[PDB]
């Protein structure tokens, strides 16, 4: 069976401003099959009650999901997204980089 | 001024964990307006646009009953396809479909769509004529035979030319304030030194709707396609989308580079440069 | 508006 590994982007809904409430996003896309595990991290630890979009897919049949949580960015707090998929031997971690 | 309606359906078997999950999500352009999920704990929750809620209980009851029928049909289809491919009962398989219509500014049909994929591979599709099928392999040829025998294309054509176009019109009218509004990108260019001799120029587009956008870098007015890093357009979570394009440029040569932005919400295309 | 899928593949 043909499998496709997820692409991952981590970013904020609005331009990041320390002390200002925002939303932290992890967009996973381009994957097949649809089962996937996605975690948002704060300084290395799992955020609870993260929300996600409804399973859909692109014209090329690959799936995508948006995982999101409200957050207030600060100078010290480090964020990331951790993704597992059948195509991945080990969970992949992508750090939040305000410039990307 | 043109618009589309599309449903994205996914049926996914899960041996040992119940009957296959079926989900059908409806979109007008890049706006999800309904979702039906066989795993829904409460149909009172299956989210829907405000302009769908105004359609009343008759609409919802009718669509819920179509969804239930579609769930059964695609579950049985998964069973049949497993047989056509001589596959065991042990593995999970995925049957996807997309169907719907594209219309112009006048609301007239441009074309219809109804196609399917099995385990991520194209399986069968209704041709643009809305009368004939393209089957990918000898398994899909069986589906084609069954569907030709039952005159399915004629029913699909009636939906695509009639129902789909008529409801897309209704939805565009009821949801006009959002559906017919294009929000232009907010743009800026950032500069990130990489080393003493190179820097990254990143051209940003934020807050735009619909998702379609063109974002390019030029050097001395020549497209930099090969040298541009272009991320996938990504949802912000508030209906809008984001994208960026970046190029690595020699220090001091920044002014030779221009970022070009095209989008439906812009009065005119943008040309942007790094502004130190 | 959903399209009816009636005929098994």
């Amino acid at each position: 069976m043909g499998q496709r590994t997820p692409k991952i982007q981590v970013y904020s809904r609005h331009p990041a401003e320390n002390g200002k409430s925002n939303f932290l996003n992890c967009y996973v896309s381009g994957f097949h099959p649809s089962d996937i595990e996605v975690d948002l991290l704060k300084n290395g630890e799992r955020i609870e009650k993260v929300e996600h979009s409804d399973l859909s897919f692109s014209k090329d049949w690959s799936f995508y999901l948006l995982y999101y949580t409200e957050f207030t960015p600060t100078e010290k707090d480090e964020y990331a997204c951790r993704v597992n998929h059948v195509t991945l031997s080990q969970p992949k971690i992508v750090k939040w980089d305000r410039d990307m | 001024g043109s618009h589309s309606m599309r449903y994205f359906d996914t049926a996914m078997s899960r041996p040992g964990r119940g009957e296959p999950r079926f989900i059908s999500v409806g979109y007008v352009d890049d706006t999800q307006f309904v979702r039906f999920d066989s795993d829904a704990a409460s149909p009172r929750e299956e989210p829907r646009a405000p302009w769908i809620e105004q359609e009343g209980p008759e609409y919802w009851d009718r669509n819920t009953q179509i969804f239930k029928t579609n769930t059964q049909t695609d579950r049985e289809s998964l069973r049949n396809l497993r047989g056509y491919y001589n596959q065991s009962e042990a593995g999970s398989h995925t049957l996807q479909s997309m169907y719907g219509c594209d219309v112009g500014p006048d609301g007239r049909l441009l074309r219809g769509h109804n196609q399917y994929a099995y385990d991520g591979k194209d399986y069968i599709a209704l041709n643009e004529d809305l009368r004939s099928w393209t089957a990918a392999d000898t398994a899909a040829q069986i589906t084609q035979r069954k569907w030709e025998a039952a005159r399915v294309a004629e029913q699909d054509r009636a939906y695509l030319e009639g129902t789909c176009v008529e409801w897309l019109r209704r939805y565009l009218e009821n949801g006009k304030d959002t559906l017919e509004r294009a929000d232009p990108p907010k743009t800026h260019v950032t500069h990130h030194p990489i080393s003493d001799h190179e820097a990254t120029l990143r051209c940003w587009a934020l807050g735009f709707y619909p998702a379609e956008i063109t974002l390019t870098w030029q050097r001395d007015g020549e497209d930099q396609t090969q040298d541009t890093e272009l991320v996938e357009t990504r949802p912000a979570g508030d209906r809008t989308f984001q994208k960026w394009a970046a190029v690595v440029v020699p220090s001091g040569e920044e002014q030779r580079y221009t970022c070009h932005v095209q989008h439906e919400g812009l009065p005119k295309p943008l040309t942007l440069r790094w502004e130190p | 508006e959903l399209k009816r899928k009636m005929i098994y593949m």
